[PDB]
């Protein structure tokens, strides 16, 4: 129904558009018990996460947050431009809400 | 390490991307190994240039941009564009000055051969030229793998001698380096087709194993999105 | 059953099939609240997506989605040549039912 | 239990094999209600799917239909030479119940 | 808990290594009734399955079949050398266990 | 919520970084009963496992020990460089927590 990443973005509280351009540099996840979680590093120092799933995601969110962090290990071995990032700013790190690749 | 190579040619990225990479003379298509043509260096190095050398199952590279736009300007005068593509170094490259030796044909071309063929994840990027002016920008590949091939180089002299494709009658096979590398029915072996048939089964031996290898990096990737709990 | 897309997307109202005989430009996948979507782009500005899961679909679609955004990611990705997709043209942006790839 | 997929194939009255050997000219997906199926084709015509779950499976049966769908996929990406399908020939296009992959 | 395949397989009776170092030369998969099984082969003529999931196997299986089959298609597509299978030995094909690929 | 991987392994106890900048050497997997379980090995000869499922593990993580054996294969066969390995000492051979890539 937004036809692009950026307003997507528009329709939530607290987000903000990454723009990047850039492969990711660094992937890292975790199975460790209430970290259960991913992120991501490009070569500017940018860091970002997808957070771990609790009581501030809804039921339909659980198998979006499981297919992002399946796209991120996949951006990064493949080496895939990322171009934008929609975001929750106000976690730290910033949590990924949205991406694009173009 | 991150070396390029450089190789001018008329064939346009989506043909490139189609072929599975920049092809040796008569070859569709990269990992489709139906019918299966003839590699020989030898062959390859000697080969006549309106292209830049890809016969006989090489196909060959310059070390710079400019001695790549230079041999494009010899070569390929008379297409109002065509393209350098800018090439990673791997170990299906082999420095033809030196696996060739005192015989390599055009040794101030200081040419670098691809056995098999250049395939497409291989290939950094491309720039375009335009009755003979290189456009400033250069286009990056997507189905290229840097930290891939920047941890990769040329394939080692040594592993080439074996496979320099000389006529078996051809004195090299009775010179070092190449005496402790002949391939059987060559040289000082006795009655010296076997030489070539060899030649031939060896190239197909060296391109199976380095396909192998392409196929693990990039088709792994290509699987990386796979989440096993999902379907569980 | 149909023997291409062209014939299944016939046996459906408000559809149409696009030529794309192209690869995806653009991949965007959100998993915001109400917006768990992909949008894909073509370099000719042809946009789609894939609808987030809801009254619209029977139970038997909702593995259907997934598989197809998972398509469309490795199809983004690999610079698959997308040939045809069959979309639901009473949405905006127009809605995939279908994909076929071919070279 | 059988060694191979002809050996398989015999097993079930309903079923033949095709020899192939070439890869996949074209994969098709669908999400559309009741059309929950996958579509091959190869470069000679010949058109196979990959069911619409049903009636006819057993419950083993679901997560193998989805893995088929699965390996169709990327055999189609990967060019993958395809040797031999067993398929139900009481369908049309043939219904696929095993593959044989070699070069 | 064991450090390697060959310490891991020797946990059990009826079991054995094979030592193979080399890619697979088929792969073959079956949605087909009762029949839920992936079978490869070596060039050298060796094959080995994955057993249809069934009573001799224990619930916290069921999840490690369906990878062993996902990890198959993969090792077989890619052209990877697979160093080792732990198979038992009292089936026909010896039924794999664990797999090790090295380098 | 940590930054990074040194962080991460900071918040619990038992728990060590080893820092490895390297590709994967070996990876073993196996679908035998009680040892569903996956193993690396790295060329220096350092042991790392993917611990089999039990009650140590909170319900939360068990999603995620079968997206750890994933990225563990897939690391291995794409031969992705490890930056460092948050690991749990109180086994042998050490179990994973966490990965980096880098490199
Ligand atoms: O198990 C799948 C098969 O089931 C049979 O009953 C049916 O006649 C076949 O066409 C095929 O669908
Ligand atoms: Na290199």
């Amino acid at each position: 129904t937004p036809q692009n990443i950026t307003d997507l973005c528009a329709e939530y509280h607290n987000t903000q558009i990454h723009t990047l351009n850039d492969k990711i540099f660094s992937y890292t996840e975790s199975l460790a018990g209430k970290r259960e979680m991913a992120i991501i590093t490009f070569k500017n120092g940018a860091t970002f996460q997808v957070e771990v799933p609790g009581s501030q995601h809804i039921d339909s969110q659980k198998k979006a947050i499981e297919r992002m962090k399946d796209t991120l290990r996949i951006a990064y071995l493949t080496e895939a431009k990322v171009e934008k990032l929609c975001v929750w700013n106000n976690k730290t790190p910033h949590a990924i809400a949205a991406i694009s690749m173009a | 390490n991150d070396d390029k190579l450089y190789r001018a040619d008329s064939r346009p990225p989506d043909e490139i991307k189609q072929s599975g990479g920049l092809m040796p003379r008569g070859q569709s298509e990269y990992f489709d190994r139906g019918t299966q043509m003839n590699i020989n260096l030898y062959d390859h190095a000697r080969g006549t240039q309106g292209f830049v050398r890809h016969d006989d199952g090489y196909v060959s590279t310059s070390i710079s941009l400019r001695s790549a736009h230079l041999v494009g300007q010899t070569i390929l005068s008379g297409h109002s564009t065509y393209y350098i593509y800018v090439i990673a170094t791997a170990p299906n490259m082999f420095n033809v000055n030196d696996v060739l030796g005192a015989y390599s044909p055009h040794p101030d071309e200081q040419e670098v051969s691809a056995l098999g063929g250049i395939p497409y994840s291989q290939i950094y990027g491309w720039y375009r030229v335009h009755f003979g002016v290189l456009d400033e920008q250069l286009h990056r590949n997507r189905g290229y793998r840097d930290r891939y091939y920047s941890n990769l180089d040329i394939a080692p002299a040594a592993d080439g001698y074996g496979l320099a494709g000389f006529p078996p009658e051809h004195r090299a096979w009775r010179e070092e380096p190449w005496i402790h590398h002949a391939p059987p029915g060559c040289g000082n072996a006795p009655r010296s087709n076997t030489c070539d048939e060899k030649t031939q089964s060896l190239g197909v031996k060296f391109l199976d194993e380095y396909q192998s290898k392409v196929k693990r990096q990039i088709f792994s990737g290509y699987q990386s999105d796979i989440d096993t709990h999902n379907r569980i």
